[PDB]
RNA sequence: GCCGACUAGGGAUCGGGUGGUGUUUUUUUA
């Protein structure tokens, strides 16, 4: 029964792990042994006779199951060996197993085919002859057939199929036709609604952007992946999705209207409710900050700045507040004189708002970020506003004073930084 | 014809208390507000005693065969 | 409540009765 | 029919609908 | 404080147009709903399409 | 004289099958009752059955497909041997291979088939056929 | 009050520290609810994923204090959910196995109540366990049943299906 | 299984079991997609299967409940319907690979048949001695009701002409109904 | 189901499924406990006590509300019956039927009911003796 | 008058309880 078959599969895995540490794994004899497994894998009389049995025998044929079970073991053993021992990973050593690989590729069982795909991905870099090279081409065709028959891309076989397609385009000079690439990308788009089981699909999507293959639906992927970062809870999916879109945004052509709308999302996604979603946006914005054109930075500098001071000033997560302050800190050196001049007006403006206490803390806290990023004495007028503002806070510290405890604490913080900057 | 495993909610409500799929009380409890002091008291639907306001010593309900009849003027809510 | 109350049900009650009896 | 002589509010139930207890999607 | 109020405090109208990304409808994505509530809507959405298909047979 | 809960359940199931009723409510429930029921069910004589817990003894409702000829609880509790089992079947079942005698042994409640295969013995409970 | 005081465990985990910090913040914000919140203290926390992908905060609590928590569990749970979105806040006490399992289930279904419990015995022999829940707060628990099965399976190691009668979900 | 047949004499074996499908749970119903080799099996869970794949290709399920019976459509072959033990009927579409609509009845339905001449129209064998005629698009109401049986109807079938339906019941009778009439014209 | 009578009545109370206190109940568990002691000090049996608490104080049940039976609550506080509720009532009824009988020496119906009452006492007295709540030497009158 | 561990019912009636309804009834003496 199936439960026992699952138990057998476990032992065969336990046996395989033991071989990895077995000294025989380092010899050439194992390759012959795996070779052996593959080829081994491939009326008057009744008128007189009393019958006392009313039960008929039930027909069963488990020979095929034995063939697949033995076939699976040899593939897993072979892949384990060649990965562990580099010398065995050679055309001469693995020429004989190619006819077995192609046969295993047509097998009904998915698991053996999955192992067939895993080894083939391992052998993609390896050189091969004309007869031994078509297997890569044929498998590329087969995985599409698997995708065609399969209802959903979220399948263990199909996901590995996409993994081989990624390697196929990445390494092999031959590339699939655009229409086939269009079809497969159409199928992953709905199944992308549940990114948790599409990690391998992302690696395939990474292959497409890596070679810069032009494909219409790939633009839909970028929009879909962008949402997945700020929404999906898993740490890994945000990282794998974060890089592909960033490369797509920075490599593929886009109309100017789209570019702004792409940067519309990040500043708006900065206000995402979930703390993790806002954090996912930090790495992208940090990526824009660290490596981008000065004109692109100057175009978007003023927007990124005051969007960051928000989450720095008002945000439920201290880390999001801390990171945004760090993000602002690494930007202010990079902003142009004009762009920084706009920053100079902003910090001065809130400090000028003596009437509102909420505006005040922004000026002082943002002034602290201004220091240690641009330094002191770059803008004397702003420094005087802070010093005057600090004086008016510290003077009114009496009981009759109406100043809130956050305000006097804020004045002390900016005051302390001002001491470290200057000895006046 | 009736589905014994999924009987209609009405059919259950119509039917006797105890013979049901899962027998449970049809009785219930009330908040009754004292007319005199406006204080609220908890009273059982089939209360067997003349429940009296502790503050007013005023009769809120009178026992009967089944449900106890709430006294005239006593405003009541299901609790 | 008073008409419904009984003088003699609880071990404490007869203990009171046992107290006054002697 | 006898109950209908006194009760004010008894919706008439279409027997094509009595067998239905509920549907997931309401239109 | 909100983002809009700060950008108003400048009162310049040339600083305002520099930060173009900030002006427009909020594109922050809504918090995901529970899966069944999502698929229930998905089931409802699918039932619409299937109805439209079979209606072609109506004529 | 009141009867055991097992006997009451068995009689209810037999009665309903014989009147053609397709659902039966059994009350009270028990592990002996429930176990005997999956034994029946594995032998296919009964279909889906469902358990209400009422925070009390509990209730069962059993789907019937009409293949139950007669089921009963045998008494008194006399012990049964392995190699001898067969004759009791010949005594307690209509024919050689038709019906299943239920027996509670050290390995649980089971028909005599899984019993002789496991080489286990114990107490007889009843019959189903 | 420091977050550590709220944490009975001598070595508080980081997430325990955040939740205790949120709890004391609620205390400070509260004018008089603090009077009930201050005595209340929790043993530990455990965060578990769900099929939908979100997480659930199972707070391990003492039973005699669990009573007091249950008195203020509604407001406290809503507030913590505000502090920790993407996470379902639940109070479970730490405690025969059938008794404790049903008590854990009762703690889970709180504030709502279990109308019943069903078990279906299939033809092949598969067992379907189900729990019938009242419609007091049907809308809210209709956003949370997946969390309920995840919690029950994770803790008790049992497969269970929470349903809500009187409505076709 | 494969069966040797005498339909044609253009040849002249391999008769018997051809392939087997192991399942974690018991199977209670089976139906085959007509256009393609794909078929579905209904047990504890409704599964979509391919002939050339030993494992269930796709898993369909509205909920934890088990499925008692299924029937593919003969005109819109991509649409499937199923019957559950909780007195429910569930509709599915293969083009979406998901269930589409569900309705709960006062009683379980034992069999479901789709009209060969009406793609959107099907009949259901119910356990209240009744057979219910349904339009797929609007399931809030039935098209027609058949009442002449005295025991639960166990099987129902459309005439391939689509203008009669036959019902089988536990009451030792077979009844034939005209599609537009609610009472049997005949009893066997 | 009646003994000593042909009645088959099934009238009784149906406990609710839920074994948790009502969500609507908002009074302290202890305050019940002193309150139970107060009537029981006044002289109401656990039976009447439960009637008053539910009728006027929303106490649906003594176990669900505080987790302990009122007897055990009373027993915890040093209070209990001498002889059980059930037997105690039978004795007085047997007393009253006898106190009738001497004055009216022609009540042939009443004397019969006495035998029914007395035999019920003997069975109930027998079993309470077995559980040891009643020490063995006890004999009826 | 077949009997029983035994199904679903029909009308009428006695006592109690729940719900509805509109005629008798009736009014801060009860």
């Amino acid at each position: 029964n199936l439960r026992n078959q699952n138990k057998l599969s476990e032992l065969l895995r336990r046996y395989l792990l033991g071989l990895n540490h077995n000294s025989d794994s380092e010899s050439e004899s194992i390759l012959k042994f795996c070779h052996q497994l593959f080829q081994e894998s491939e009326e008057k009389e009744d008128f007189f006779l009393v019958n006392l049995e009313s039960k008929s025998y039930t027909i069963n044929s488990n020979s095929l199951l034995l063939n697949s079970t033995l076939q699976k073991f040899a593939l897993d053993l072979l892949r384990n060996v060649i990965t562990r021992h580099r010398s065995f990973l050679t055309v001469s050593h693995l020429e004989g197993f190619i006819p077995f690989l192609r046969d295993s590729l047509l097998s009904e069982n998915e698991g053996v085919v999955i192992s067939t795909l895993r080894i083939l991905i391992t052998l993609i870099r390896l050189d091969f002859s004309d007869e031994s090279s078509e297997i890569f081409k044929n498998c590329a065709r087969k995985v599409l057939n698997i995708i065609k028959v399969s209802p959903s891309t979220s399948s263990e076989l199909c996901q590995m199929g996409l993994k081989f397609l990624s390697a196929f385009i990445r390494h092999t000079d031959s590339t699939l036709k655009d229409t086939a690439l269009s079809y497969v990308l159409g199928r992953v788009l709905p199944d992308l609604n549940e990114p948790s089981r599409q990690g391998l699909a992302f690696n395939f999507l990474k292959a497409l952007v890596s070679k810069h293959i032009m494909l219409p639906e790939l633009y839909d992927i970028a929009d879909t992946t962008r949402e997945i970062m700020v929404t999906n809870h898993s740490k890994e999916i945000r990282d794998v999705s974060r890089s592909v879109y960033y490369q797509f945004l920075m490599e593929y052509d886009q109309s100017k209207g789209r570019l702004e709308k792409q940067f519309k999302f990040m500043v708006d996604n900065l206000q995402y409710p979930t703390e993790s979603g806002r954090q996912s946006v930090m790495e992208l914005i940090n990526l824009i900050i660290t490596k981008a054109n000065p004109a692109l930075l100057s175009k978007l500098s003023s927007s990124f700045f005051l969007a960051l001071v928000n989450v720095s000033f008002n945000d439920d997560a201290p880390r999001c507040r801390e990171m945004a302050s760090v993000l602002i800190s690494t930007m202010l050196p990079k902003l142009e004189n004009k762009d920084l001049e706009i920053v100079e007006k902003y910090i001065a403006a809130w400090l000028k708002q003596v009437d509102n206490a909420s505006f005040l803390n922004l000026g002082l806290r943002t002034y602290k970020v201004y220091l240690k990023s641009i330094g002191f004495e770059h803008t004397i007028e702003l420094d005087e506003l802070a010093i005057k503002r600090i004086r008016y806070i510290l003077s009114d510290t009496s009981v009759g004073s109406e100043h809130q405890w956050d305000l006097v604490y804020s004045a002390l913080n900016t005051f302390s930084s001002y001491m470290e900057a200057t000895e006046s | 014809v009736q589905d014994l495993l999924h009987p209609t909610a009405a059919s259950e409500a119509r039917k006797h208390k105890l013979k049901t799929l899962v027998q449970g009380p049809r009785s219930y409890f009330l908040d009754v507000k004292c007319p005199g002091c406006l204080n609220i008291t908890t009273v059982f639907s089939h209360a067997q005693t003349a429940v009296t306001c502790e503050s007013c010593s005023t009769i809120l309900c009178t026992p009967t065969g089944g449900k106890a009849k709430l006294s005239e003027g006593t405003s009541f809510r299901r609790k | 409540i008073d008409k419904k109350a009984k003088k003699d049900f609880y071990r404490f009650q007869v203990r009171e009765r046992k107290k006054q009896e002697i | 029919a006898n109950e209908r002589r006194t009760r004010k509010d008894m919706p008439y139930i279409s027997e094509r609908k009595k067998q239905i207890v509920g549907t997931v999607h309401k239109y | 404080l909100s983002l809009t109020d700060m950008m108003n405090v400048i009162d310049d109208r040339q600083v305002i147009e520099n930060a173009n990304l900030l002006k427009g409808k909020s594109s922050t994505y809504e918090v995901p709903l529970p899966q069944r509530i999502q698929q229930r809507h998905d089931r409802k959405a699918a039932y619409e399409i299937s109805r439209q298909e079979v209606s072609k047979w109506n004529d | 004289t009141r009867s055991s809960v097992l006997a009451d359940a068995l009689n209810a199931i037999n009665n309903a099958e014989k009147t053609g009723k397709r659902q039966v409510l059994i009350r009270p429930s028990s592990k002996v009752i429930i176990k005997f029921l999956q034994v029946m069910q594995k032998h296919g004589y009964i279909g889906e059955f469902e358990y209400i817990d009422d925070h009390r003894s509990g209730k069962i409702v059993v789907q019937l497909n009409g293949r139950l000829n007669k089921c009963g609880v045998i008494s008194p509790r006399f012990n049964v041997k392995i190699g001898d089992i067969e004759k009791w079947t010949a005594n307690l079942l209509p024919a050689r291979q038709f019906g299943y005698v239920i027996l509670t042994t050290s390995a649980g409640i089971m028909d005599h088939e899984e019993a002789r295969r496991k080489h286990v013995s114990g107490k007889i409970l009843g019959f189903v056929y | 009050s420091a977050p550590q005081a709220k944490i009975l465990s001598q070595a508080p985990t980081e997430l325990e520290l955040q939740v205790a910090q949120a709890f004391v913040e609620l205390e400070n914000s509260s004018p008089e609810l603090k009077a009930e919140l201050r005595p209340l203290q929790f043993k530990s926390i455990r965060e578990i994923d769900v099929a939908g992908g979100k997480k659930a905060l199972a707070i391990f609590v003492p039973v005699p204090s669990l009573a007091g928590f249950h008195k203020v569990q509604t407001k406290l749970t809503r507030e913590l959910e505000k502090k920790f979105q993407d996470r379902h806040v639940i109070f479970l006490a730490e405690r025969t196995l059938t008794a404790v399992h049903d008590k854990i289930l009762e703690d889970l279904v709180f504030p709502t109540e279990i109308v019943g419990k069903r078990v279906r015995y299939l033809v092949g022999g598969n067992k379907i366990q189900k729990v019938l829940l009242d419609s007091k707060d049907v809308q809210q628990i209709d956003y949370k049943l997946e969390s309920f099965q995840a919690v029950y399976n994770k803790l008790t190691g049992k497969q269970i299906v929470f349903e809500i009668p009187s409505e076709t979900h | 299984w494969s069966i040797n047949v005498d339909d044609y004499s253009n040849k002249n074996n391999e008769e018997g079991l051809i392939r087997t499908f192991d399942g974690e749970s018991a199977f209670q119903g089976i139906d085959s997609h007509r256009e393609n080799s794909t078929f579905a099996t209904g047990g504890a869970k409704i599964h979509l299967w391919d002939v050339n794949r030993l494992k269930p290709v796709s898993d369909l399920s509205w909920g934890a409940d088990n499925i008692t019976s299924l029937k593919f459509n003969q005109n819109e072959t991509d649409i499937l319907a199923s019957t559950g033990s909780d007195n429910s009927i569930v509709l599915y579409d293969l083009r979406t690979n998901s269930p589409t609509q569900k309705i709960v009845q006062t009683m379980r339905t034992n069999a479901i048949c789709w009209n060969p001449m009406e793609a959107f129209n099907f009949v259901t064998a119910n356990e209240d001695h009744n057979a219910y005629y349904y339009d797929m698009r609007n399931l809030s109401r039935s098209l027609n009701v058949f009442k002449d049986h005295v025991s639960a109807v166990m099987d129902v079938d459309f005439s391939p002409t689509g203008d009669e339906i036959v019902t089988g019941s536990y009451d030792k009778s077979i009844r034939i109904y005209k599609t537009n009439h609610g009472h049997s014209r005949e009893i066997y | 189901g009646r003994m000593h009578s042909a009645g088959k009545g099934i009238s009784s109370s149906a406990i609710p499924y839920s074994r948790n206190a009502p969500a609507w109940f908002k009074l302290s568990s202890e305050s019940v406990i002193e309150q139970i002691v107060k009537y029981a000090r006044k002289g109401l049996t656990p039976s009447q006590i439960g009637v008053l608490l539910r009728d006027a104080h929303g106490v649906t049940q003594a176990r669900v509300i505080t987790g302990n039976k009122i007897m055990r609550i009373l027993k915890s506080n040093g209070l209990a019956p001498e002889i059980p509720e059930d037997l105690y009532y039978l004795i007085k009824k047997a007393v009253s039927v006898r106190k009738h009988l001497e004055r009216n020496r022609k009540d042939k119906d009443a004397k019969f009911r006495l035998i029914l009452i007395e035999s019920r006492i003997h069975r109930l007295a027998r079993y309470y003796r077995t559980v040891a709540v009643l020490p063995p030497n006890w004999k009826y009158e």
